[PDB]
């Protein structure tokens, strides 16, 4: 959760909202096992 | 740095879990000595003290007068993996033509070895047990009957798309494992390794799985506990048009390379259900035979 | 690092690039609610648009420590602290800052 | 010299001059989590004194007619003093056990109480009588707290079970002519290196009457059994807000 | 490189990138009470990680026309976390302090805050304006919690003294166009080796603007102070019951 | 033992309070040293930044051509013992003979010294103090006549039974301290051990000195600490019958052996009362002179 | 900005206890991930089609 510790402050001549763009990914402590498919199958019909 | 006495002298942190016991090679029965008579006051090998907790260390040789055997009578079956490494039914899959279950020609198991009795009262003698296992795949018709069908059987993990039909786009099965075999060919068997995120599976978790107020509608998963659900495994004829046979698939489970952790009484009252340890209240047996009076054979 | 859709609500396709980030603004000074998310990287939600999040997806389980990284995209002019928490299990929902 | 025992850890302190030595479950000592067993990465808080201590909980009235109780663990320390409020704080937790349960007579009482230690404890319901019924228990007799629950049928300890083998399991008798309380110590038992003190009880403490209490119109009949016990080594991590459930 | 800055500690970690180096009260690091000074024999207990950690207590809002505020150690935090039941179980309690008081704003606004920590900071009263009633402030404003106190008369800090010899003090200045935060690390102070928590605060911190806040219309007008302190080598001893007052 | 690493490498415990600043000797002011002329780029004294909450460290050899100077002026008469070991009044007891107030022949002064603006702001310039000290005590008739009468000074500590009149029991002093003395004699002196229960008494203590709810009521023992009050003085002119004659003791206070920590601002309204800070106000004034403009003398 | 990912870690953001980490990276391989056989292609060979 995020939450305003004082307050997003800016001058005369500045817009008043701004955006934060998030970037993710793992630390180096990170392993995967026992694989299996995605839940997703991104396909309807047959593919011609 | 420590300076303060107290900080210097303290056991805060070992992690060396000091045992009082340790195990002993044991390939054969322990052997009997040549032992006499005794008229000793002070020593009484007999008296013993339950309370304390033990078992009585009473002895043949001190309790009679012994004769020497040279015991070699082996142990050796009796090891977790001699008692376990059997393969026995766990699963049963039905895969009827016009019936009510499952007339569309595939089907869903839920990975749970407590559905019969005999496996489960043997493996519900321990609480925690970690093992790899080999599963084999018995199919044939309701008869015992063989023919010239083609099956699918695949592993679905938990968070991988389980089929809902027998055209699914699942059975493509690109990354999870599935087996091709005819009812022809000899039973399906393969190996499966320790698979769970725990360090053991546990056939008892006195505990709910999550937070929060556990009120009656959530009373079901009391006892329920993701370590021990492996996924599901599902099996469907392969083709777009119904099987013109139905047919059965039995699975059985072989353990192997076992250990196992607190035993545990053993159950003595007819089982339910899978989930739970639940008894017929009304019909609480003992646990064995009974006799008209404690004088008489 | 691949942008996390801390931001998705929006759906009708001209407004799908707006997912890809939240913004902030002058508050009244009440310690207000900025944003929430579940860590949860396997699971439905944000991380979804993460390569992370989708390769996760070809894996039953996995183990270990996940980082976040918060990119201020405002003016040079504009100043702030805000206060990133993560509640590990258990914890509810945090009613106040 | 084995009768007679004193129990110190904390600020507290119990004694005993008619004890039947001490049981250490599985033949084990408590011991802080390893680095190799460990996998959370936060650095853990060891209250130490403040929560490694004799906490005396509840006690019960043996009766001609009692069937037995049980309670759990850690469920009976989680909303009592410092122990409970790191139980609280912090998601996960760990520790050992030294139980001591307290039941005194005289020489003309006779009785003999069976005290064990049952890891993962998990209850049954008589399913509806006639089985058929796939009930439930309740919240309240999963985690009975600190007042603990009597048992409805003892003879299958309520879980489908024989009592008659409950000695498997780390245990003592209180047998009045010989002994006025048992004395178990234990392990973090579990297949996790640290878990929820809220969401999981790693054992169960079962108090039963194998041999009834008895004796003679005029004797003090207000025979009480009292519980004692106080964790060790406990470990706390992943600190938050405080949670009850 | 002395501008910029991280503070680490338990579970919590603050940054800042317009800091004016940091204070530590009288020259000294907090430590923890060594086998000469201490008195009381029972072995204490010291958390660490659970009670060593960044506690953000509560945010004010500047104004053109704000007095100034106050709020004592360790009052702020006998009712916050882990600390808070440590404080209220024992009798005795010591610790140090890392104070860090944030408020920014931008390069248009204008302002200085004067940021300080008085020991033993006892309040009087305007004894009825015309000093002839012995009055006496209520427990409200002497121990004001986590909400502090806002300052009746800052140019004599509601005690008869100076406020422009507060600089005497282990303090910094919060100058909008400078920094955007003072930081101030205080070791224990009494003269005793250990105390109560409840009824003694050791130490006042004392935030009050000295050049008023100014800016032009149009200019985001909400400027929030917000307190974060955490406590440092918390010791304490005599556990009982838990007390909150 | 300990075994987990965090353990072995924790820092909990050390009671070495590591100190940023030493104290150097110095019986005289610092010289200054010759200096001239720098017209550098990168080097900068003048400019410093307040907000850190140090003091300037710029000095005059940096702000102008200074020449050197052997100052040799003593540092001696600045200690703490120099500026506190001078007696000061610290206390008044009547002794009238048909007043209000003491027309029993006895009085008991409860020590405090709080009662005299010149001695409290002096002392009251730090938070905790610890000394010995002289008292030194004066008496004569209210026209500071001498007369002949015998007179008697107890201490009664804390727990001890206080004189409730010329001739009760007490002045025994099988075990207090007591002083005889006449008014012709030199006054009375005599030296005071440090006999607080803590380290130091302090003339500040935010708090209460007892547990329980601080209703309006018992707010008068906010700042009231024990440890600062050392107990009774008592004075009785030593006789059976009133005393012919109306007496007056003045009280010195001469302390020494000093040492204090933790200044404070210097007190700069006017003392109401003993117990507490108190100011008036309807009356707070600027702590000095005031002029009509910032831009004239 | 730089286009570089967060170096910053657990030990410099928290206090951490020591981990033997001794989790397995061998199933993230691309041997491990790919050499698992997939539907690839259908043919049909029917009579009156
Ligand atoms: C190509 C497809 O072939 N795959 C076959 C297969 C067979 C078995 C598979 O997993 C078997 C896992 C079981 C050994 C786990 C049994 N357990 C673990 C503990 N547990 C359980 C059940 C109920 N309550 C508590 C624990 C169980 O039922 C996976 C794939
Ligand atoms: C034979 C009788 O002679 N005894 C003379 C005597 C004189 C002084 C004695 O004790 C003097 C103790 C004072 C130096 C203590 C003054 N203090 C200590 C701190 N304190 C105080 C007062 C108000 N608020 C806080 C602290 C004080 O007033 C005892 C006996
Ligand atoms: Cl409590
Ligand atoms: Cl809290």
């Amino acid at each position: 959760s995020i939450w305003y510790q004082t307050n997003y402050v800016v001058p005369i001549g500045a817009p008043n909202t701004a955006y934060i763009i998030a970037l993710a990914a793992a630390q180096k402590n990170f392993t995967m096992k026992l694989c299996k498919d995605a839940s997703d199958i991104l396909q309807t019909g047959t593919i011609q | 740095g420590d300076r303060v006495a107290d900080v210097i002298e303290s056991s805060i942190g070992d992690s060396v879990s000091r045992a009082l016991t340790h195990a002993l090679p044991a390939p054969t029965g322990q052997n009997t000595q040549v032992s006499s008579h005794r008229l000793d006051t002070g020593k009484v090998p007999a008296l013993q003290a339950a309370e304390i907790g033990a078992s009585s260390n009473a002895s043949d040789e001190s309790m009679i007068e012994t004769r020497c055997v040279l015991n070699s009578h082996s142990t050796a079956e009796t090891t977790l993996d001699s008692f376990f490494s059997r393969a026995g039914l766990v699963g049963e899959i039905d895969l009827p033509l016009k019936g009510t279950t499952n007339p569309n020609g595939y089907a869903n198991w839920d990975i749970d070895i407590t559905g019969y009795a005999q496996m489960r009262r043997k493996v519900e003698l321990f609480t925690y047990m970690r093992f790899d296992a080999e599963f084999t795949f018995v199919a044939c018709t309701p008869t015992g009957e063989v023919v010239p069908q083609l099956l699918q059987y695949m592993f679905v993990p938990p968070g991988a798309p389980k089929p809902d039909s027998r055209e699914s786009l699942a059975w493509q099965t690109a990354t999870n494992p599935s087996v091709f075999v005819k009812l022809s060919d000899p039973p399906a068997q393969v190996s499966v390794p320790f698979m769970s995120p725990a360090s053991a599976y546990q056939w008892f978790y006195d505990g709910y799985p999550t937070f929060g107020e556990h009120k009656q509608e959530k009373d079901l998963e009391y006892g329920a506990c993701p370590n021990n659900m492996m996924g599901t495994f599902s099996v469907r004829t392969v083709g777009t048009s119904k099987s013109k046979y139905p047919l059965v698939v039995r699975i059985y489970m072989r353990m192997k390379h076992v250990r196992a952790w607190i035993p545990r009484p053993m159950r003595n009252q007819n089982y339910l259900f899978k989930a739970n340890p639940n008894y017929a209240g009304n019909s609480i047996k003992p646990t064995g035979a009974s006799r008209t009076a404690i004088t008489t054979l | 690092e691949t942008i996390l859709e801390v931001n998705n609500v929006p759906t009708n396709a001209t407004s799908l690039m707006e997912r890809l980030r939240f913004p902030v603004s002058a508050q009244a000074g009440k310690g207000e609610l900025c944003a929430v998310f579940r860590a949860d990287p396997g699971r439905n939600g944000p991380w979804q648009s993460t390569l992370l999040g989708q390769l996760c997806g070809y894996y039953t389980q996995w183990s270990g420590s996940l980082e976040v990284t918060f990119m201020f995209t405002g003016s040079f002019m504009a100043t702030g602290k805000m206060l990133i928490a993560y509640t590990p299990p258990g914890g509810p929902l945090p009613k106040d800052r | 010299s084995d009768r007679v025992a004193q129990l110190t850890i904390g600020n507290s302190t119990i004694t005993t001059q008619e004890a039947a030595n001490i049981i250490v479950g599985y033949g084990e000592w408590p011991s802080y989590c390893s680095d190799s067993d460990a996998t959370a990465v936060d650095k853990p808080t060891r209250p130490d004194v403040s929560v490694n201590r004799f906490y005396t909980l509840d006690t019960k009235l043996w009766e001609k007619s009692s069937k037995g109780w049980y309670w759990k663990f850690p469920d009976v320390l989680t909303e009592t003093g410092v122990f409970g409020q790191n139980a609280q704080f912090h998601y996960l937790y760990r520790s050992g056990f030294c139980i001591h349960v307290q039941c005194n007579a005289s020489k003309f009482h006779q009785g003999a109480l069976l005290v064990a230690v049952l890891p993962e404890y998990v209850i049954g319901t008589v399913a509806g009588g006639t089985g058929t019924e796939d009930t439930h228990p309740p919240y309240k007799q999963t985690q009975p707290g600190a007042d603990g629950f009597e048992l409805q049928h003892p003879y299958v300890l309520d879980a489908g079970i024989p009592i008659s083998q409950l000695t498997v399991c780390p245990h003592q008798w209180i047998n009045l002519r010989t002994n006025n309380c048992a004395t178990i110590i234990v392990p973090y038992i579990n297949a996790l290196p640290f878990d929820s003190a809220l969401n999981h009880c790693n054992f169960g403490l079962l108090v039963v009457p194998i041999s009834p209490l008895d004796y003679d119109q005029g004797a003090t009949p207000v025979i009480p059994i009292t519980i004692t016990l106080a964790p060790m080594c406990s470990e706390f991590a992943g600190l938050r807000q405080a949670v009850t459930q």
